[PDB]
C-alpha cells in the first residue's frame, strides 16, 4: 500500500529536503535516512525498504558501492547525482540500480520513478547517459 | 644578428605554451570547486523553492522558512563566485570606455599590460570615475576620430593620461574638468591639461 | 647542502611565475561567471524574497514567483554543467575516437586492442596525454606515408605509458626536436617523458605519471 524509502545523502540540508519532499506523496514514507554508503548497507540489509534512494558521493562507500553489496537483496535503488561523471552510468546498471536521476529533477518525477521501479521498470534520465 | 630574434621568440613561445598548461590546471581546479559548491547549492535552491511551494497553505510558516534558507544560499552562492579573486575596478572601467568610444566611432588606443596592478583601492575607484569622465568629455565635446589611454606607475604615482585627436571646445562648478581636479587634489592627486593639439588630461594620484 | 637552498630559491620563483598565470586564470573565469550566471542568482533571490513577502498577502502571487524560482534555478543547474564540463578539457576515450576517424581517412589501418587501461589519471594529465596523443598522429598522417598505426595505452607501475609506431619513413634530421619538442615540453612539465626510435618507421613513447 504505502512504499517504504530509506535515502541516503551526505548532505544533511538537501537530505532533510528530499524526505520533506517525498513524506508529501500519500503512498509513500521515509522509513530512514542516513549519510553514507554503509548507513545504506546497514539499513536495507536489516530493515529491508521497497526503495533506496542513493546519492552517489558521500564519505566511506559511495552509492554505487552500497548499490553493488546491495545487488541481490530485494532492494529497489534509485540513484540521485548532480553532474554526470564518466562510468557512473556503467557502474550504475552493472549494480543492477532500478533508476539514475538528476537530484535537482522536479519531485513530481522523482515520486514517478519511484513508483514505475516498483511496478518493475528501470528509470535513467537521458541526460545521464553517456551518449547525449 | 636576426638569430638573437629567432631565438627569443622560440623562448617566449616555449614560456606561453607552460602558461597553458598552468591556466588549464587551475581551470580543472576551479571546475571541482564549482561542482562542489554551486552544484549543491542550485540543487538545493531548487528543491526547497518545490518543497517552499507544496506547503504555501499547508503549512506557510514552514514555506516561509525554506523560502529565507533559498534566498541566503543564493546570496551565498554569488557571493562564493566573487570569492575566486580577492581587486581591480579600473580594468573594469576600461571595458566601459572600450565599448563607448567604439559606439561613438572613435578609435581606442591603449595597452591592456601597463595597467598598474598596486593602488589603494579607494584612489582605483577615483582615478575608475576620472578615466570615465575624460572619455564622456571626449565622446560629447571632442569630435576626435582617435581616443590614447595611458596608465604608468612613476615614482610614487599613478598616472593616467587621455589625449584625442579632436578640437577643445571650452573657453565650473559642478562640471567635470572641476569636479576630477578637486576630487583628485582631495586625494593629494592633480591634474592637468594641453588643449593645443585636440585635448590631453593628465590625472595623477598618489600610490 | 646550499643547493638545497637554492632549489628552495628556485621553487619559490616557479611558483611565483605560476602564482600570477593562476590570478590571470581567475579573473577571466570570476568575471565569464558573474557574467552569465551572476544576473540568474540574483533573480532566484529576490523572487525568493518577493514570494516569503506574498506568502499570505496573495499566496497565489506566491505560488506564481516560485514556480519562476524553481525554473530559473533549474537553468542555471544546466548552464553550470555545460561551463564545468568545457573547463576539464579533452578526455582521453574521446581523443581516442578521434584518431580512429582520423587514421581511417587516411587509409591508415589502426591498430589497438585495450589492455590495463588507467583505472585514474587526473584530468591534468588525461589532458596533456590527448593532445600528445593527437599530435603523434597527426605527424603519422602528414609525414609517415605508413600504412598501419599502433597504439597502446597502459597504466604500467606508477606510470600512464602511450606507444605510437607506425610503418612508415622517418622524415626529420639528426634532431628533430613544433610538435615533437612541444610534446616532449608539456610532458617534461608534467614530470613525464618523451622518447623516439626511428629505426623501423616511427615508435613514440610518451609516459606520465599517475598512481
Ligand atoms: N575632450 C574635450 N574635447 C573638447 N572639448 C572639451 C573636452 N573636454 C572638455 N571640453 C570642453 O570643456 C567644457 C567643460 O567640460 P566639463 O567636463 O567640465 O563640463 P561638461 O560640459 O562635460 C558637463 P559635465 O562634465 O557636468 O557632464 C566642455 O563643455 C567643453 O566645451
Ligand atoms: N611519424 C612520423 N613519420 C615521419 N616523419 C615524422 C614523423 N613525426 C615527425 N616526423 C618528422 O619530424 C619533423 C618534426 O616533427 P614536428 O611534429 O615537431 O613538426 P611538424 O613538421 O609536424 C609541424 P607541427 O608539429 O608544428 O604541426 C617533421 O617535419 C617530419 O620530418
Ligand atoms: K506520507
Ligand atoms: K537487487
Ligand atoms: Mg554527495
Ligand atoms: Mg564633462
Ligand atoms: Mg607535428
Amino acid at each position: 500500500s504505502m512504499i517504504s524509502i530509506f535515502i541516503a545523502e551526505d548532505q544533511q540540508m538537501l537530505l532533510g529536503a528530499l524526505g520533506s519532499l517525498l513524506n508529501l506523496e500519500d503512498d509513500m514514507e521515509v522509513v530512514g535516512k542516513g549519510t553514507t554508503g554503509q548507513d545504506a548497507v546497514d539499513f536495507v540489509k536489516k530493515r529491508q525498504p521497497d526503495v533506496c534512494i542513493m546519492d552517489i558521493e558521500m564519505p566511506g562507500k559511495t552509492g554505487l558501492e552500497a548499490a553493488e553489496e546491495l545487488k541481490d537483496t530485494g532492494c529497489k535503488i534509485i540513484i540521485l547525482t548532480t553532474f554526470a561523471r564518466p562510468g557512473y552510468f556503467q557502474r550504475a546498471i552493472k549494480a543492477g540500480v532500478k533508476g539514475y536521476l538528476l537530484k535537482d529533477s522536479p519531485s513530481e518525477e522523482l515520486a514517478n520513478a519511484i513508483r514505475s521501479v516498483m511496478n518493475g521498470k528501470r528509470i535513467y534520465a537521458p541526460e545521464l547517459m553517456e551518449d547525449l | 644578428r636576426k638569430e638573437r630574434e629567432r631565438l627569443e621568440e622560440k623562448l617566449e613561445d616555449a614560456n606561453e605554451r607552460i602558461a597553458e598548461l598552468v591556466k588549464l590546471e587551475e581551470r580543472q581546479r576551479i571546475a571541482r570547486d564549482l561542482e562542489d559548491t554551486l552544484g549543491q547549492k542550485l540543487s538545493l535552491i531548487g528543491l526547497k523553492s518545490d518543497l517552499a511551494r507544496k506547503l504555501i497553505y499547508k503549512d506557510p510558516e514552514q514555506a516561509a522558512r525554506e523560502l529565507k534558507s533559498v534566498q541566503q544560499t543564493a546570496r551565498t552562492s554569488l557571493n562564493e563566485v566573487r570569492k575566486i579573486v580577492s581587486g581591480i575596478r579600473l580594468k573594469d572601467e576600461l571595458i566601459n570606455i572600450k565599448q563607448i568610444l567604439e559606439a561613438a566611432d572613435i578609435m581606442f588606443i591603449y595597452e591592456e599590460e601597463k595597467w598598474p596592478e598596486n593602488i589603494s583601492l579607494l584612489n582605483e575607484n577615483i582615478l575608475s570615475m576620472c578615466l570615465k569622465e575624460a572619455v564622456t568629455n571626449v565622446v560629447k565635446h571632442s569630435q576626435a576620430k582617435t581616443c590614447r589611454v595611458d596608465i604608468q606607475q612613476l615614482w610614487k604615482e599613478v598616472v593616467i593620461t587621455v589625449s584625442d585627436d579632436g578640437t577643445f571646445k571650452g573657453e565650473s562648478k559642478g562640471h567635470g574638468l572641476l569636479g576630477m581636479r578637486e576630487r583628485l587634489e582631495f586625494a593629494n592627486g592633480s591634474l592637468h591639461i594641453d588643449t593645443e593639439n585636440g585635448t590631453k588630461l593628465t590625472m595623477a594620484i598618489p600610490n
